[PDB]
């Protein structure tokens, strides 16, 4: 757990050939101790201290836990730890070397990099996942009487069913 | 049955120019699905753009296809002496297919006039009773023009074929020669043999005028 | 890369059928749309229809259905056409090509076009049989000329000035199916006149199948 | 487990062709690739080619491009290398070199290695014909003679001194082409002349290409 | 294209000494792709090792593979008899999978002299037309046996054909012997034959020496 936070994102490439370097089970799994005992108490004391200390703490962590979902089902990416999109390293000004990030850059110096346009960024990927990408998909399978009808298309099916 | 119709003609431009073609069709292609195919005689026709969009390694990025539904577009902006050929697109969207109509590039020189010759038939081939008048027409730009034999005064069609040689690529003119065939005892009648070619260079039908005896 | 090597040009009666091959090397015999395509000599192009070797699904024509036949035979690995009927407006070169594929190789993604391709051979039927022809001096600051290889059996002839040490200003013209039942073509070059009988232009034909290479004069 | 058969030699000329085979039985044949290694006698090794036999996925070496053809049967589980243009500098012995496997037999993890392998064809390419050849002993503290067996064609002739019974010192030898292109073989026995014309040293030259079964004693 | 060179040549090696073999590539094989190979007469080159670090089932454990990146090695310890005829490497990285060459490794005994017995001509080829000359040499250490084929005791060039045994397992040595190729009545001619032989385990070359049917 957070175990190369440190390191540069080449030497963090590390992190993400593992799992985030145990991140995400890092944010849920360590619920497990006011998972283990909010109820093993058997005693009255006729009031409550972290009746509600407690709670907010637990469904602050739950919310914030669901919005990061959220927000990659909204860009396409539920499910996936990591995926690429459609947007394109756009005008955006922090135009650099390869080789200088993913060798040489930890994750936080590379969030003080791109601090600005964090929202630009957010706000532009969904664009890209839906108002082009989902209205290409609805033009997919509306007009096609002749869909059971396709004769240069099988080696890409043939292709497809074992790869 | 989608009837793919591209529609430039020649696209007579010069070393440099950019290559804009029209290539439509007769409906819409589903699927957008559209390869490129450049084609030179001889050769293997080369796909280009594979889904009118993407193009694979190794073609030249140069070419460059645009366009969708029913008619597409292929731009070519640095016009090098090798792409000087003819060019189509082909569909691979409903099951059957048909390619492109015709769209040859060229070398581009100025308008001209030609050294115009006519051969004379070789006794070799009069003493087996066989004659051939040919015409020649050298170093002209462009290569459309039209070619009427005075052939004892008169018109022929169906005799003197035509067999003109694309542009060749030192002088960046055209070579044309038609060939009429006849035997030795119609070569003992006819005194004329001019035929009457018309061109932008060659604005009136000069001869080069000869008889049966040279 | 993936290579297909047609089979060669082939003389036939006409009116009779006709079988051609193309051997594919490299990439996959199976798994790709091989396909068949059409030219006739002068003419852009034209598709005619494919087989899948994996499946054997048969793909034909919009007009030449009935007529046409592919196979896929990949236990000797090949692949062959049959087309029937021979006839003057048959004859066109056939070009067999396969789709191509994503990347660097024959194993991915396909991509639905025809990317690689075999070298054709003109699919021509013949009416008579082997003919040499005679090569002529056609007479005219400067002197044209021509060697007029006229009326022979089969296509094609070449033809080259003084075995080729004149090498610039040629131009051919091609052979023609023309009304005869033989074959003829002309080859001019630019000379001038007063080298008439100081260099002799003697151009020089192959004829293959008919098996005539002379030395030829031009001295008008 | 997994056999490699082959065909019988061959003996062969330049500019033909040759169908060699290599027959798999036992294992997993269609998964593992097929493949083949050349090698004149003795040598060193490079690859000749190989396909898979599951989708008939080929790759031939650059250097016998367009003159190999690897077939694969599902139903005889061969491959019929058909190599194009036999060449003298070609003349090798053809291993089917199948690629290795864990197991288990021939069923487990395929390690890319060529471990299961055939017997080899060493392939002939000369234009002469089968001759029998005669016998040449050769006249002269332990010295030593031999029986020549010089001029003889096809491979192979052997060799047996006093009908296989005395061993004390056999030496064959390699074989050497000579300048029309000529098979030859020796034979020799560490035996002295001085125990020569008290025991006989009878050698027996043989030539299976033709079945000429020869003895000789050998004289002071 | 991956260019292989087993290093070094050969090993004279005795039965117990340490094998160092190796087997040398350009470019980049990537995932450990080289085996090692082994072929003896009457078998197949067997693979003895796989994967330069991995190993085959059925093998001995005193083979061994090591070398990694670029170069690879093969190693024994101590050499078995069976161990001993030539060794290849292979890569398999790529499409194209050339092999090792081949380092032979070969038995190594003591010291061992030849035996140089020249033999006149036989008879029964004399009178086919052929000098059946010949030079023997038996038993020697090293393989580094060069025969002087000294027609009238001068080496020509065409009377030799070179055939060396393999190291003969009854006393761990070669044996080397070639016949005359000359014609009969150039035989009827010459004057001397006598194979002054040159080989590293001399002191001195042993010879016998006579004439024509002498
Ligand atoms: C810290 O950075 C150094 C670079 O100098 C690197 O060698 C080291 O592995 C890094 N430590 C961790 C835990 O990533
Ligand atoms: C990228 O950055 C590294 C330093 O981290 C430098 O060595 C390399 O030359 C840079 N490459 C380019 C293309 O600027
Ligand atoms: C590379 O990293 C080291 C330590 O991580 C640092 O000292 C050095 O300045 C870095 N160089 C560049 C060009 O980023
Ligand atoms: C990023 O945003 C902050 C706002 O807090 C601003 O002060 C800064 O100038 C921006 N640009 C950078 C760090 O390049």
């Amino acid at each position: 757990f957070l175990g190369a936070a440190g390191s540069t994102m080449g030497a963090a490439s590390m992190t993400l050939t593992v799992q985030a370097r145990n991140l995400l089970s890092g944010i849920v799994q360590q619920q497990s101790n006011l998972l283990r005992a909010p109820e093993a108490q058997q005693h009255l004391l006729k009031l409550t201290v972290w009746g509600i200390k407690q709670l907010q703490a637990r469904v602050l962590a739950v919310e914030r836990y669901l919005r990061d979902q959220q927000l990659l089902g909204i860009w396409g990416c539920s499910g996936k730890l990591i995926c690429c999109t459609n947007v394109p390293w756009n005008s955006s000004w922090s135009n650099r070397n390869l080789s200088e990030i993913w060798d040489n850059m930890t994750w936080l110096q590379w969030d003080k990099e791109i601090s600005n346009y964090t929202q630009i960024i957010y706000g532009l990927l969904e664009e890209s996942q839906n108002q082009q990408e989902k209205n290409e998909q609805d033009l997919l399978a509306l007009d096609k009487w002749a869909s059971l009808w396709n004769w240069f298309d099988i080696s890409n099916w043939l292709w497809y069913i074992k790869l | 049955e989608i009837v793919l119709t591209q529609s430039p003609g020649t696209q007579s431009l010069s070393p440099g120019e950019r290559a804009t073609l029209s290539c439509r069709a007769s409906q819409s292609v589903g699927n957008n699905k559209l390869a490129w195919y450049q084609q030179r005689p001889g050769q293997a026709p080369r796909l280009l753009i594979y889904g009118a969009s993407s193009r694979p390694s190794g073609v030249a990025d140069r070419f460059s296809g645009s366009g969708s539904g029913t008619d597409f577009t292929l731009t070519i902006s640095r016009l090098e002496p090798e792409d000087f050929a003819v060019y189509y697109c082909q569909q691979y969207g409903q099951s059957l297919s048909t390619f492109g109509q015709g769209t040859k590039v060229e070398v581009k020189r100025t308008v001209a006039a030609p050294s115009v010759f006519i051969f004379p038939p070789s006794d070799e081939q009069l003493k087996s009773g066989t004659a051939s008048v040919v015409c020649l027409l050298n170093n002209f730009y462009p290569r459309e023009a039209k070619v009427q034999w005075k052939v004892d005064n008169a018109l022929q069609s169906g005799n003197s074929q035509e067999s003109v040689t694309e542009q060749d690529s030192k002088d960046s003119t055209y070579s044309l020669s038609s060939t009429l065939t006849l035997s030795k005892a119609d070569y003992e009648k006819h005194k004329v043999y001019a035929c009457e070619v018309t061109h932008q260079g060659l604005s009136s039908p000069v001869t080069k005028s000869f008889n049966r005896g040279e | 890369q993936v290579q297909l090597v047609q089979s060669g040009a082939e003389v036939k009666r006409p009116g009779s059928s006709v079988t051609v091959s193309c051997k594919a090397s490299g990439g996959s015999f199976s798994t790709y749309a091989l396909s068949w395509v059409r030219q006739a000599p002068g003419r852009g192009l034209e598709w005619m229809g494919g087989v899948i070797p994996l499946l054997t699904i048969t793909n034909y024509a919009p007009r030449f259905q009935g007529r046409i036949t592919i196979t896929a035979d990949r236990s000797t690995s090949t692949a062959y056409l049959e087309l029937n009927s021979l006839r003057p407006e048959d004859t066109a070169v056939y070009y067999c090509a396969r789709e191509g594929t994503t990347g660097w190789g024959w194993l991915g993604k396909p991509i639905g076009a025809f990317a690689h391709w075999g070298q054709g051979t003109l699919v021509t039927v013949s009416s008579a049989s082997t003919k040499g022809p005679s090569v002529f001096p056609l007479a005219p600051g400067t002197a044209a000329l021509g060697c007029l290889v006229k009326d022979y059996f089969p296509e094609p002839v070449t033809v080259s000035w003084n075995s080729g040490a004149l090498t610039s200003g040629v131009h051919t013209f091609p052979a023609v199916l023309q009304s005869s039942g033989l074959y003829s073509l002309s080859s001019v070059v630019t000379v001038p006149s007063s080298s008439l009988g100081t260099q002799t232009y003697i151009c020089n034909v192959n004829h293959k199948p008919s098996n005539t290479k002379v030395d030829k004069k031009v001295e008008p």
